[PDB]
């Protein structure tokens, strides 16, 4: 969904790969589809039960992990993370995992007069008292 | 350099009295906090888009007593609320309410328990409204 | 739904707790402040709930028209109180038409006299005794 | 072209700063001279900053024709007064025409009556209550 090259200059590109790799025979080029990559980034940590936060733009997602997380949470992220920059490396999407003091891991509200309001995702976190 | 994007106050272990001094620019009047009341503390982030609901809810989850006349805004706590017994002669409750009503001093929230035309009544609230309505109802007496 | 779990609270944090679901503000003395009282709580009807605590706990309460006011069951005081020239039916109407009147406080005495008996808590009989000397002398 | 640079003054340090701009010389009380400040302002519109500052810091200001007095909101007073032999209308016109008509704290009563109410700071209700006991025994 990002590439606009012809067939007629895509075989120039697998033939100028060619070149650069003197042990190969003939380098195959497959389109993979894009919003497949987004997916199973997404569904493979809603599967693990981690507190994440997307945040989609053009041209590449990201997922943020902040928070106080505990030992299980953070050997869980890590082994998935290193489990999916091997197959889809880390040109597209992108994970922020970081520790922060705040018991709320990650989200934020502001109260007034009718509820709460989950306010918009920022840099400043508000720092647990407990 | 204060990096948040919105609007709000956040109070980090605020001692109820600036955090009602910070609501007293969405109110238009100044806030007369007590002492007993300024006590307590709170701690969180929170938004004033309408003040009167927000000091509504805040009063019973906190536990206060709050009065406006016009002018300022008295607030109180629950364990000082007085209470006092009137009796008249020559004046109704039925008119001694028209002059409440036609002040701007009636307030529905503690209005006053009595007959609509006798003399003796019954009213309890904050101590600011309690020693008006006595001071003014045992003035018209002599006035009339 | 909505609810409460106390953990070693005392008695005033507790029921200021419940003065959101009872839409009135509560005031507890100074005595039904020392017990305790743990447990999950769950608020959906309160003055079900009030009357039945007030029971296993020892409390009086009552509820004037603006807040509600509790004392444990050792602060209650009585009086025998006497008018001249108005009868029970006066001041019993004057209060079933103020608003004041409680039922489970009722006055105890002869319907057509002077004098008759209060017994409930203090803000109950310093108000019934003060508007019953305070209004047979306007007449 | 003119303001003041605050770095950690007392409100009297302040306030003075102010009295240029303001063409008349402000008082400021001794509870109200604890709170500190600091900021580049800018003495462009004063009577607008005056009426900022004194809701964000929490002040009541009055000025009566010859000095601005500020106090700290928590020396409002108030009281009660009646008239026998004059209502309100000629009172509060004595004020109009007196030029000691403050709209912002304004009197609260029946309008031809004696008894009203009144509460602002402690220069004013002061001079108000004094005012109006001294037309009275006049009469």
């Amino acid at each position: 969904q990002r590439n606009t090259m012809s067939k007629k200059e895509l075989e120039v590109l697998s033939q100028k790969l060619r070149a650069l790799m003197p042990y190969a025979d003939s380098v195959n080029i497959t389109l993979m589809d894009d919003v497949t990559a987004a997916g199973q980034a997404e569904a493979g940590l809603k599967q693990q039960a981690l507190p994440y936060s997307r945040r989609n733009h053009k041209g590449g997602v990201t997922f943020v992990i902040q928070g106080a997380l505990d030992d299980v949470e953070i050997l869980r992220a890590r082994q998935f993370v290193d489990s999916y920059y091997r197959t889809w490396g880390g040109r597209y999407v992108q994970f922020a995992i970081e520790l922060k003091d705040d018991w709320l891991k990650g989200r934020s509200f502001q109260y007034g007069a009718e509820g709460y309001i989950k306010m918009s995702p920022g840099h400043w976190y508000f720092p647990s008292p407990l | 350099k204060i990096p948040v994007t919105g609007s709000g106050f956040v109070a980090k272990d605020d001692s109820l009295r600036t955090f009602f001094d910070a609501m007293a620019l969405q109110l238009k009047e100044p806030v007369i906090v007590s002492k007993m009341a300024a006590r307590k503390k709170i701690t969180g982030n929170f938004e004033f888009h309408d003040p009167n609901a927000l000091l509504e809810k805040l009063s019973l989850q906190l536990g206060l007593i709050w009065y406006f006349d016009g002018q300022a805004i008295y607030i109180y706590d629950a364990s000082e609320m007085r209470n006092a017994v009137v009796s008249l002669r020559n004046v109704s409750l039925n008119e001694f309410n028209n002059f409440l009503k036609r002040s701007g001093l009636y307030n529905k929230n503690y209005p006053l328990r009595g007959d609509n035309r006798k003399g003796t009544f019954y009213v309890s609230g904050p101590p600011v409204y309690v020693d008006m309505v006595v001071n003014a109802a045992t003035m018209m007496d002599k006035q009339n």
